């Protein structure tokens, strides 16, 4: 699989940084990365994605200007830097890899992914 | 689409038998979530029973059901099944199915605790060794020892009925002020009983006729009784 | 395994402030879920992760942590907030629920009304004697009923039944039934029901002497 | 019912493919009833493919606007009727049988274009793929059953005419059942950009090479084996064996290719063209050994057929992945159609005729005896390894530009929106 | 174990009073206590009850809105604070202690009572 690391309890106005890694000598470079989230009352939704060659990034409408996604395929890792967290950002975060190109209005679709992770939870306290 | 969960399969089974309950889901992607089975006994608190994810390798049972129950799933039809074997008299309860989060074991911790989102509505499972029967009705007759400061009390008593419920009325719905019906009590024998009481002014005992009217649906019976000193 | 909830029953008035405590000792110790149930329905997720409000729940509920204890708080009770409340923990591959605390309505103390009813003749024809002792319109709920057959105490052969709270009087009623065989019934002279409550300075006794009519 | 619709359409496809290869299985017999030579016996497949190639886009155009059940039923009825009525042609008229092949081509083009849309619109995003897989896995089965059915009926009745009459009955039945059990239901700016895409063009040329080899071999091998077995003086079981073999090589090739690609995608991002090229070169090495073993042994020829047969089919499901890896989402409708047309034009439209023509040209300059009758076809079927080697080279030239093409595609997609 | 009541006497109409009830030889932490009234020529009836810590205190219809109670387990004593006194309140007050851990009302240990008068 893929493996997610990070996650925890923060306070409003804090910050956090999650990482996803591929154990072994696997390279994960054909196409490989996007970040998703799920909350208790609602349905899963894509949060952001990054592209194979250029370094072209897309975010959803509700997280623009706060989250930042980045890639590093020398050591097979991907990073998500979350800032200015708020009590409605509390959820479980996942990591996925598929084949379709990186574009807007591709974020929300998660029925066509090849590999999924297992989750890491983030709680924003008061 | 709205999220729905519906149970089915509840009913009456004699001791030593077995049952199969079924929970059917509608509105979500069945293989991103897990299914939990919970039960509540008549007059007590909630208790957790069992757990299954999609892949039939994430399953779990509680200490008091291990070796007797068995849970399984079917993702083509979106259904979960619970198989109950070797039942006993202490399994009488109402059962609900609820929606989990599939990886609640792996990321439960110091600071998480995910929750259970949506619940079903419940099926009643009865475990008993009786035979259908009709209730016997008697009067609780007033007297001077039943009188208190010009206020008298009287009532009727219903005994030995199976299964529940029954219904009790007074003067065919006429008198509906000061009527108390108590919840059913289960004797050691295996049948239920209850009583109903009303209060009246002391003088009114000479002018009015009071009738206790008993209706019992499963055995199709009706009884009428007159109450007087 | 079991958590302890405190208090197991409390009474309050509309507009007041209520807090409930879940005390646990298992391998979470800092993350508890809280649910609500009304008579004859299904429960409803109310708070998760010890602090987070569910989706579409009124905002007057809150949860918090102190030491190893968790507390739930309602800041202004409303008529639809009279129910039973549970806490949940997940300490292994197992899950456990708490014991539940019930919230009722408060009023002024009312001493019960005590009545005694002997068997009818058809009860004797059946072969079983039943005696019914009745307490009516009292508050609070805690009360004690004792039986005396020729000034001897009986235990192990009585049953009690109690109604829910009244929707207009907000009072209680209790019925205690005592059963003997006909042979046992016809071998005594006096029967009596004795009642004690917070509102009675001395026990109230009601008697019945066989042979009268 | 939906399951009934899927089952009936799948059976329709099996019957669709059983009716292309009942002519190959009796080829040797036809060349004696009409007095023709190899030049004349290649046309029977060449005209079929030309008519199918030109018909398909028009019926795709029609199937969007009008009733689809009507058009499917009319197509099945038409080619069943023409196939049945073709088996009475008198000896003196050969051009009539070629015309019959053209008409059957039109009739099958209609169904092959329209049925996938009907299956696609009934189902949803998750279960559509499985239903389409069951639809498409009717190609090897029907293809092999063609050889088996033709040869078996000719064996039983004793007259090759009867090989052209069993199928129309089953055509008529399904043509009516598809009216009862089924429920009802600028391109120039793309061409100006799809010819500057080097990976797309090179993949299209490689697929055309595969088509050349497949069409020529699949029509001419069963007769060549018979000629070889006559020369050895130890001799219609050959077509039966060929059908039995192809029925299983069809599935084995695809499973092998998907497994190898799935593993290699986690080492580099050039997995698809490299796997395809390696398979093509191996298949060429093994194909070029039948024309040597058959002079000595017969079982060696069958084993070589097995291995080359299997390795030539491994790139069937990986060309669609290349096409959707390097082309943006609003040009794929144009790209698939142009690719399929071009695959037919340079593929097996004029391949069997060319093989037969060269065989006759060689033989006219040498004494006509069974030995040289066999050797002429042997030396005319050398052109399949040559074009397979070309196909391998084209897949390597695709793998050279794969990554730059993907980068251009991503820049375009994110710019447009 | 004895019960001592202090603070009874006379009050003018509209005044206030505060009386206390202490115990010797026992601790009132895990028990409940009750206050009763008895008028001359009248019987003994309920007035108020104080439970354990945090479990509230209950009043009756005849004293509601005027009186209150409180505990002090550090001094092992209870205190009743009576306000808005009226002539009909003139009576002898009794302080009693329940011995049950479930509040069933076993009033075993009683007191000597004390006189409270309202005169005009
Ligand atoms: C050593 C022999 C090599 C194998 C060749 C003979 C096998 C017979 C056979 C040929 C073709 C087909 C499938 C026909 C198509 N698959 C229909 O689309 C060709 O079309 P497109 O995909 O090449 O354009 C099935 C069996």
């Amino acid at each position: 699989q893929l493996v997610e690391s990070g996650g925890g309890l923060v306070q409003p106005g804090g910050s956090l940084r999650l990482s996803c890694a591929a154990p072994g000598s696997r390279r994960f470079d054909y196409y490989t990365l996007g970040w998703f989230r799920q909350a208790p009352g609602k349905e899963r939704e894509g949060v952001s994605c990054i592209s194979t060659v250029g370094g072209i990034t897309n975010y959803a409408d509700s997280v623009k200007g706060r989250f930042i996604i980045s890639r590093d395929n020398a050591k097979s890792t991907v990073y998500l830097q979350m800032n200015s967290l708020e009590p409605e950002d509390t959820a479980v975060y996942y990591c996925a890899a598929g084949r379709e190109m990186c574009a807007p209005m591709m974020l929300g679709d998660y029925y066509d992914m090849d590999y999924w992770g297992k989750g890491t939870p983030v709680t924003v306290s008061s | 689409s709205e999220v729905q969960l519906v149970e089915s399969g509840g009913g009456l089974v004699q001791p030593g038998g077995s049952l199969r309950l079924s929970c059917a889901a509608s509105g979500f992607n069945f293989s991103y979530y897990s299914i939990h089975w919970v039960r509540q006994a008549p007059g007590k608190g909630l208790e957790w029973v069992a757990y299954i994810s999609s892949s039939s390798s994430y399953t779990s049972y509680a200490d008091s059901v291990k070796g007797r129950f068995t849970i399984s799933a079917d993702t083509s039809k979106n259904t979960a099944y619970l198989q109950m074997n070797s039942l006993r008299a202490e399994d009488t309860a109402v059962y609900y199915c609820a929606r989990g989060y599939q990886y609640w074991q792996y990321h439960a911790s110091w600071y998480w605790n995910g929750g259970l989102d949506y619940w079903g509505q419940g099926t009643l499972v009865t475990v008993s060794s009786a035979s259908t029967k009709g209730p016997s009705v008697f009067p609780l007759a007033p007297s001077s020892k039943s009188t208190s400061g010009g206020t008298a009390a009287l009532g009727c008593l219903v005994k030995d009925y199976f299964p529940e419920p029954v219904t009790v009325s007074w003067n065919s719905g006429a008198l509906t002020s000061g009527v108390h019906t108590f919840p059913a009590v289960l004797q050691s024998s295996g049948l239920y009983s209850l009583s109903s009481v009303v209060t009246v002014p002391s003088s009114s005992l000479g002018t009015q006729t009071y009738i206790c009217n008993v209706n019992h649906k499963p055995s199709n019976t009706k009884v009428d009784k007159k109450v007087e000193p | 395994i079991q958590m302890t909830q405190s208090p197991s029953s409390l009474s309050a008035s509309v507009g007041d402030r209520v807090t409930i405590t879940c005390r646990a000792s298992q391998s979470v110790s800092s993350a508890v879920a809280w649910y609500q149930q009304k008579p004859g329905k299904a429960p409803k997720l109310l708070i998760y992760s010890a602090s987070s409000l569910y989706s579409g729940v009124p905002s007057r509920f809150s949860g918090s942590r102190s030491g190893t204890d968790f507390t739930l708080t309602i800041s202004s009770l409303q008529p639809e907030d009279f129910a039973t409340y549970y806490c949940q923990q997940s300490s292994s591959s197992l899950i456990t629920f708490g014991q539940g605390t019930k919230v009722e309505i408060k009023r002024t103390v009312a001493a019960p009304s005590v009545f005694i009813f002997p068997p009818s003749d058809s009860q004797l024809k059946s072969g079983t004697a039943s005696v019914v002792c009745l307490l009516n319109n009292f508050y609070p709920r805690e009360a004690k009923v004792q039986w005396k057959v020729d000034n001897a105490l009986q235990s192990g052969n009585s049953q009690e039944s109690v109604t829910e709270q009244d929707s207009k009087d907000s009072t209680y009623s209790l019925s205690s039934t005592l059963t003997l065989s006909k042979a046992d019934y016809e071998k005594h002279k006096v029967y009596a029901c004795e009642v004690t409550h917070q509102g009675l300075s001395s026990p109230v006794t009601k008697s019945f002497n066989r042979g009268e009519c | 019912g939906r399951g009934a619709a899927a089952a009936i359409l799948s059976l329709g496809n099996v019957l669709n493919y059983l009716d292309r290869y009942t002519v190959a299985g009796v080829l040797l017999d036809i060349q004696q009833h009409f007095g023709v030579k190899d030049r004349g016996a290649g046309l029977l497949q060449s005209v079929f493919i030309c008519s199918f190639m030109v018909a398909a886009p028009i019926f795709g155009y029609l199937g969007d606007r009008f009733n689809r059940k009507v058009i499917l039923s009319c197509g099945i009825f038409f080619w069943s009727a023409v196939t049945f009525s073709s088996s009475f042609i008198p000896q003196q008229y050969f051009w009539l049988l070629v015309l019959s092949r053209g008409l059957v081509g039109i009739g099958e083009a209609s169904y092959s274009t329209i049925a996938p849309t009907i299956i696609g619109d009934l189902f949803t995003k998750n279960t559509r793929t499985l239903m389409l897989s069951v639809f498409y896995f009717a190609i090897p089965l029907g293809s092999g059953l063609g050889y088996i059915t033709g040869s078996s009926v000719k064996q039983a009745a004793g007259d090759w005419h009867w090989a052209l009459r069993v199928s129309p009955v089953l055509g008529m039945i399904t043509g009516t059942l598809i009216l009862i059990l089924v429920p009802a239901t600028s391109w120039l700016r793309d061409m100006k950009a799809l010819i500057r895409n080097r990976s797309y063009v090179f993949s299209s040329l490689a697929t055309s090479a595969v088509s050349f080899a497949t069409g020529a071999l699949g029509m001419w091998i069963p007769l060549y084996l018979h000629r070889a077995q006559v020369v050895q003086k130890t001799a219609a079981k050959d077509s039966l064996i060929f059908g039995a073999i192809t029925c299983f090589t069809g599935f084995l090739g695809v499973v092998t290719g998907a497994g190898a690609t799935r593993w290699c995608r986690l080492k580099t991002q050039r997995a698809d063209p490299l796997v395809c090229a390696v398979g093509m070169l191996g298949s060429a090495i093994f194909i070029c050994l039948i024309f040597v073993a058959a002079k000595s042994s017969i079982v060696g020829a069958y084993i070589c057929i097995f291995v080359g047969e299997t390795l030539l089919f491994s790139n069937w499901a990986i060309t669609a992945d290349i096409l959707m890896y390097v082309v943006i989402p609003t040009r794929r409708a144009t790209a698939v159609a142009l690719q399929s047309f071009t695959s037919h034009l340079l593929g097996d439209a004029g391949s069997p005729y060319l093989i037969g023509f060269i065989s006759d040209l060689i033989r006219q300059s040498t004494k006509d005896s069974p030995l040289w009758e066999f050797l002429s076809l042997g030396y005319a079927l050398m052109l399949c390894p040559f074009v397979v080697v070309l196909g391998g080279m084209f897949f390597l030239a695709t793998a050279l530009f794969f990554v730059s093409d993907r980068a251009r595609a991503e820049q375009q997609v994110n710019q447009l929106a | 174990v004895q019960l001592q009541e202090s603070g009874g006497g006379l009050v003018q109409p509209g005044g206030s009073l505060r009386l206390s009830c202490a115990a010797s030889g026992r601790t009132i932490s895990r028990y409940a206590m009750s206050w009763f009234r008895q008028a001359p020529g009248k019987e003994r009836e309920f007035v108020a009850v104080a439970r354990r810590s945090g479990d509230g205190a209950f009043y009756a219809d005849s004293v509601q809105g005027r009186f209150t109670v409180s505990r002090d387990d550090a001094k092992n004593t209870v205190y009743l604070q009576m306000n808005s006194l009226k002539p009909e309140d003139t009576a002898v007050y009794y302080c009693a202690i329940d011995s049950d851990t479930f509040y069933s009302g076993s009033y075993d240990y009683w007191g000597q009572g004390t006189q409270v008068t309202v005169s005009s």
